[PDB]
DNA sequence: ATCAATATCCACCTGCAGATTCTACCAAAAGTGTATTTGGAAACTGCTCCATCAAAAGGCATGTTCAGCGGAATTCCGCTGAACATGCCTTTTGATGGAGCAGTTTCCAAATACACTTTTGGTAGAATCTGCAGGTGGATATTGAT
DNA sequence: ATCAATATCCACCTGCAGATTCTACCAAAAGTGTATTTGGAAACTGCTCCATCAAAAGGCATGTTCAGCGGAATTCCGCTGAACATGCCTTTTGATGGAGCAGTTTCCAAATACACTTTTGGTAGAATCTGCAGGTGGATATTGAT
């Protein structure tokens, strides 16, 4: 029944795990994802492996860029909390209409 | 000493509404937005010319092509009128 | 079928406290995985459209990864 | 030569007697705060007037030059 | 017996002040 | 050497070997004074100089003065003559500029103390009244008069701080003397420990051009000179290291005399004419 | 194998693994300090004024040998100095004196010539003194030497004893042909050892004129401050 | 007769074939892929011009512009993105303001 | 005299260059400052003044790519004007390497 | 030869900013704006002078500062 | 040493043939100078041969002999030299550059 | 099946770089995508530099300015010397 | 701030991929010795371009200003995340299961280079109309203070 | 709600370059046939490698409180958008003006294609061993209770 300053273990988190690169995702999922929405266009299709490793990360890598550059965007604006907008033009700003 | 390709986006204009002018920044940017559109069209011919993994090249590579670098309905319906141009030009005995 | 929340809080703690913001908004979650949707979707369909013409349902990355060199995020690295 | 290279010789000097109006005056009257409750005292007098000829002197070794620069430009 | 071009030259500088270096 | 120099106080052999019998070439006995400080050879025509003291103080502009020493900028083109022959004290002795052309323009900035003697004349480096390369300082001479003490050394503490309102950079040049390397990197050496002992923050070697006004193809050429530059930790480390906790403390401890930023007054002139 | 760059980081803690013997009645005597700093703008070579002294060779026929019998008194502050004229009373008039020191040109004709001379504008200050009114007193400042309360125009060194200066400044040329005691450089070469005046400068008749008039009462507030002590 | 009119619409062929053979690698192909090839200029640049021209229906500016020409397939918003590559001799941009 | 409001005035004069569409800057101080930023690294490098036409519209493009994502950046943050850390977050945004 | 620096142009913002929708500005950027265009700049002349001594021309041309601004990589109209 | 030389001319270090067919098969223009054609060995050498005196220090530092891939993107836009093009070098696993806020850290 | 291995050179040169020393195979291959794409690009850029210049046998020289100027500036001052030196020994056709 | 509970650093150590490195074949080329072709180089060379040269208009530009409104700094309501203990769900790492994708064959559709022959799409060109930017003039939005 | 000086919209009117559609002239890629191609069209075979379950444990939702942190407006201020008498290299405006083009011309180095050719890197793929990603405790760094 004792805990210290609500918010410390994170900061662990952030040591371990952008010091980590090991993933996160199960495959299942995610290419389940990737099947529903294609199949629609031509029906059995398969995949390979890295392939949803790598579009994980990579779009990891996008919007974990996205979060730290909204995060000094909040601060930018002196606050924490990032709007979508803000994401939204970034992306936007990133090369996205 | 040059060749022109206005000319033949002039006739497709009078194949279009004829009635329209011309001027000459626009007929020079036109010019000049026509020749890199056409190296674009260039330029993923080339990528498509790496992989390939082919060493004589084929016509589907043709019809692929502007199937696959464009949006929807007007790469579609261009892929349409594409394939009935050169049938036609097949029929074209 | 709707398994959008596969990603989603725990999966973006993990990815968003990565990005050092602390609050979310806490209904980012559509809108992630749209971006991340468009492009997947997007560059494997063009994939598929290169491997199936080359007569192949299966997609390996490297045909992929061009299409979204186009975008240049190119992973190497398995040939 | 022509009225152009007659202000190349003209400024700079001409932008430090303006030094010198700012380092001369001040001394004149600094060395005479004492001196009028007197109103050194026999044998000083040989200086007061040779910083006042600096004073004096300065102006019309330029003006040998300076002022047939007019006559020249203006024949 | 000597106080002459001493008291009757001290109202130029204050003729002088507006004058020139004022504008 | 030839036709030796009797110079104020200490008399010298002269360096190179005969510049000055030019045409000066039948004498033995020459007698140098200390305003001008004029070449004279000749016996009897140097104590009717003395018949012809005008000066106390000589031809050096002032932007500077401490407790000790007052300092000389040298506009060579308003007093013609003399501005010039000052470096034929250095052509007997420091030889490395140039005589070619009697060149019109060139700076200086030459150095003096308080004697109560009078002004006492103790050495110059040179400097180019242009912008071209560095144009601060070229050639390092400690006249041979006297050397040995500090400002043998604090020649070079001057093209600096005059880079601070200058707000652009200066920086050394090609003919280099010898001796002077060790107050070339000796200067600069503490200078790179100073913010060290704070700003344990992020530096960026040209924010020490907002702080020393160092160029960076010089300014990473005195950073390996305590190659200091050790690395696959995380960044360029600078390694504060165990041997320079000495002169963090040798400097504080064993202060040394260097200037103050304030007390002094110039600013930037215009480039006319040619 | 490269070099550093900016932007980075320091790790500072962490566990990482005889004397010549003339100079004393040489230079005694004191300057004044100010405050503050110095605005300086005289030559030095009006400093020097001349440039020519003259050494014991000549000086020992006249310095204690003439001035035994001299009616005028004769010393050597006087003599020294307008020998040392005349050199650039004359020197507008034969730069092609180059080649030759039997061209020397004699006094005789120098009459018209070297009397109405005037060194390097001379004679500035006496046309200068006339409003100025430094008629009791006598022209000096420390720019200026003290060797002019001292010694004496420039006519009764002349038309009293003039036929005798010119005289052995005559033969000493020869011998290194027509050159100065110092000769001047190697300076015939720099080599080795052995629309502008119609808009705004007509103010420079103006701003640097704003005080020439003030400069006649420049003095007097200090030419006042004199004739009290006697 | 002409590649023009064997290939029966607007456009010729084989010069653009030849820009194909000054890009080539694979140094021989096809002359019955080209005409195919070759329109895709044509089928592009349709895609932008008289697209104007709905605005042509108020205004009279009856020779074309350059910065007329940007005015609405600026609005044509389905290949927009692969035109902020598209620059141009003074183009001009519009509002959207919040 | 008679005065116009801060911004509504300054909405026409929006209004009037986005009316404008024209040449920007003039040829000179432009051309030399390039011209010598190249004569160091060599010693006078010509410049078609024609390209020197194209270096007018090149800069053209450059000002018209930094101002167009200025104005979207300071449309972001709530605020009436822009400063530096709207630039820096555009620029590595951006990829300016 | 004029070896001097005028680098410090100018606050042309004043329309910089009226060619956007965006309101006053107040700057101070204006130095490293300036910077920005011309080390980016500088960075594809260095190119397009490449480019020309490839070719072995004194100058750059409107056609190679085309070739410059397609490898940066955005494509250039009114000029080929 | 001898007269056979495996083009031993450059003291070689990479596969000649295949760089000349690789020349082959993009081969857009028809020819590349050949004895010029040999300076392709340049073309491959350097970074990759600085990164592997990059990466020593950690290496040992985390006490491991051999090589494992995951430190290297990180030193990458972290490499001053390299980094304007290594923007498309995405890997497997091998990384970003991690850093946290120090406006992150409050200090409470 | 049917491939070139190519972490062999490296490997033979990261040893004699730092003495015992192995690798990571993932490495390989990235590095080995990454080096001939940018080469090919590159390639591509000099091979239209040589279409419109219009001579027709691409040099050492234009490429050479490409990995000037692209490549960044100390390692391309580095590759231009490497490339020099090994030409510097690329004239032997002789006995010595 | 002085303990005591977590958490990093670090020591020493436990069953691995598995690197790797090696023989071993073994295709399998890339270096060896000629052929035939040019494109490179470059060189000559009028010229049209670019960099100056000078000067009355000259629209901005310069310092300078005047009194407005987000920016900064700063405020309490109100709370969406955030701290983790209890409840629950899809998992990972292990077993089979099949139609499609690598790699390989016979026939073919198309193409290189060539050989003929030519229109036509190309260039400098200047007539006519004209389109358009631009200048003129009445009627209609648009705001700042009262 | 209202007064009243600035700014803009639409038919009308004038210079100003010029577009365009072809005459004079060309020229050279193009249209179709013929031989000899050759990779691929297209089908066959091999044998898959992306797909199917089974046992446990290991992370997520939902919490209850809280709470550190703003969400939207207070006062100030400052600094400045809209003004401004009055400078600025700039801009036309041709002219000088001269010098690396580019377009033709012209040798040769040689790259490249030809067939041979001694060895050396692709793979089959195991020995073996061996550091190597991590389990288990000591010293100590971080950090809350009151």
């Amino acid at each position: 029944p004792h805990r210290y300053k609500p918010g410390t273990v994170a900061l662990r988190e952030i040591r371990r795990f952008q010091k980590s690169t090991e993933l996160l995702i199960r495959k299942l999922p995610f290419q389940r994802l990737v099947r529903e929405i294609a199949q629609d266009f031509k029906t059995d299709l398969r995949f390979q492996s890295s392939a949803i490793g790598a579009l994980q990360e990579s779009v990891e890598a996008y919007l974990v860029s996205l979060f730290e550059d909204t995060n000094l965007a909040a601060i930018h604006a002196k606050r924490v909390t990032i709007q979508k907008k803000d994401i939204k033009l970034a992306r936007r700003l990133r090369g996205e209409r | 000493r040059k060749e022109t390709y206005s000319s033949y986006i002039y006739k497709v204009l009078k194949q279009t509404h004829p009635d329209t002018g011309i001027s000459q920044k626009s007929m020079s940017i036109l010019n000049s937005f026509v020749n890199d559109i056409f190296e674009r069209i260039a330029t993923e011919a080339s990528k498509l010319a790496a992989y390939n993994k082919k060493s004589t090249i084929s016509a589907r590579e043709i019809q692929t092509a502007v199937r696959l670098i464009l949006p929807g309905e007007l790469a579609k319906h261009a892929v349409s009128e594409g394939t009935r141009a050169v049938t036609k030009y097949s029929s074209s005995t | 079928r709707d398994n959008i929340q596969g990603i989603t809080k725990p999966a973006i703690r993990r990815l968003a406290r990565r990005g050092g913001v602390k609050r979310i908004s806490g209904l980012i979650y559509e809108e992630v995985r749209a971006v991340l949707k468009s492009f997947l979707e997007s560059v494997i369909r063009d994939s598929v459209t290169y491997t199936e013409h080359a007569k192949r349902k299966t997609v390996t990355s490297l045909d992929v990864v061009y299409a979204l060199k186009r975008q240049g995020r190119t992973l190497y690295g398995f040939g | 030569m022509d009225p152009s290279l007659v202000l190349e010789q003209t400024i700079q000097d001409v932008s430090n007697l303006p030094s010198e109006f700012r380092y001369l005056l001040e001394e004149i009257g600094s060395n005479d705060l004492k001196l009028i409750e007197e109103k050194k005292c026999q044998s000083l007098q040989r200086e007061k007037c040779v910083l006042a000829n600096t004073a004096l002197f300065l102006i019309a070794r330029h003006l040998n030059k300076l002022e047939k620069n007019i006559a020249l430009l203006e024949e | 017996e000597q106080e002459d071009t001493f008291d009757n030259l001290q109202q130029e500088i204050y003729d002088k002040e507006t004058e020139y270096f004022s504008h | 050497n030839l036709n030796r120099i009797i110079m104020g106080k200490y008399e010298i052999e002269p360096w190179y070997f005969s510049p000055y019998p030019i045409e000066l070439t039948d004498e033995d006995f020459i007698y140098i004074d200390d305003f001008t400080l004029q070449y004279f050879g000749s016996k009897k025509q140097y104590e009717r100089y003395r018949k012809k003291c005008t000066l106390r103080h000589p031809p050096g502009n002032e932007i500077y003065r401490d407790d000790y020493v007052s300092f000389f900028e040298i506009d060579g083109r308003k007093q013609r003559t003399w501005c010039r022959n000052l470096c034929l004290l250095s052509k007997l002795f420091l030889d490395h500029k140039t005589l070619y052309y009697d060149v019109d323009p060139f700076l200086f900035y030459c150095m003096t103390r308080r004697d109560e003697l009078g002004h006492h004349l103790v050495g110059y480096f040179s400097k180019e009244k242009e912008s071209a390369d560095g144009y601060n300082v070229a050639c390092i001479l400690t006249l041979p008069q006297y050397q040995r003490m500090g400002y043998g050394k604090l020649l070079i503490e001057f093209s600096y701080e005059l880079s601070k309102k200058e707000n652009k950079v200066g920086s050394p040049e090609k003919p280099l003397s010898d001796l002077g390397l060790l107050s070339y990197r000796a200067y600069w050496s503490d200078t790179l420990i100073t913010l060290l002992v704070e700003h344990q923050k992020e530096i960026t070697i040209d924010e020490i051009s907002s702080m020393t006004s160092m160029t960076t193809t010089d300014i990473l050429h005195t950073a390996k000179t305590l190659n200091i530059l050790r690395y696959y930790k995380g960044q360029h480390i600078i390694f504060l290291n165990e041997d320079i906790l000495d002169r963090y403390n040798r400097l504080k401890a064993k202060k040394r005399r260097t200037i103050d930023p304030n007390r002094l007054i110039w600013k930037p002139p215009v480039f006319t004419a040619s | 194998r490269k070099i550093s760059v900016k932007q980075h980081l320091k790790i500072y803690l962490p566990n990482d693994l005889m004397t010549w013997n003339e100079y004393d009645k040489f230079y005694t005597g004191s300057f004044q300090e100010t405050t503050s700093y110095i605005k300086f703008s005289a030559t030095v070579e009006d400093c020097c004024g001349t440039n020519y002294n003259m050494d014991e060779r000549d000086e020992t026929f006249l310095n204690e040998q003439v001035n035994k019998g001299s009616s005028d008194i004769l010393t050597e502050d006087e003599f020294e100095i307008l020998c040392s004229s005349f050199e650039h009373a004359i020197h507008e008039r034969q730069p092609f004196l180059s080649m030759d020191p039997e061209s020397i040109l004699s006094f005789e004709e120098l009459k018209p010539t070297l009397i109405k001379s005037d060194m390097a504008d001379f004679n500035l200050r006496n046309q200068l003194n006339h409003e100025i009114n430094s008629h009791k007193t006598h022209f000096i400042t420390q720019f200026d030497p003290v060797s002019q309360m001292n010694t004496r125009p420039l006519i009764q060194l002349i038309e009293k004893f003039g036929s005798k200066i010119y005289d052995y400044w005559r033969e000493r040329k020869i011998e290194v042909n027509g050159y100065e005691i110092f000769p001047q450089l190697k300076f015939e070469r720099p080599g080795e050892k052995e629309i502008l005046n119609s808009q705004r400068l007509r103010a420079l008749h103006q701003e640097l004129k704003n005080a020439k008039d003030l400069a006649l009462l420049v003095a007097k507030r200090e030419n006042v401050s004199l004739n009290w002590i006697n | 007769q002409s590649s023009s009119a064997r290939a029966g619409l607007q456009f010729p062929v084989g010069r653009i074939k030849r820009y194909l053979k000054r890009h080539a690698t694979g140094r021989t192909r096809v002359g019955s892929k080209a005409a195919i090839y070759l329109t895709a200029v044509l089928e592009y640049l349709t895609a932008e011009v008289l697209e104007l021209a709905g605005n042509a229906a108020k205004d009279l500016k009856v020779k074309r512009i350059t910065p007329r020409h940007l005015q609405l397939a600026i609005r044509g918003d389905d290949e927009l993105d692969s035109l902020i590559r598209a620059t141009i001799a003074s183009g001009g941009v519009l509002p959207h303001i919040n």
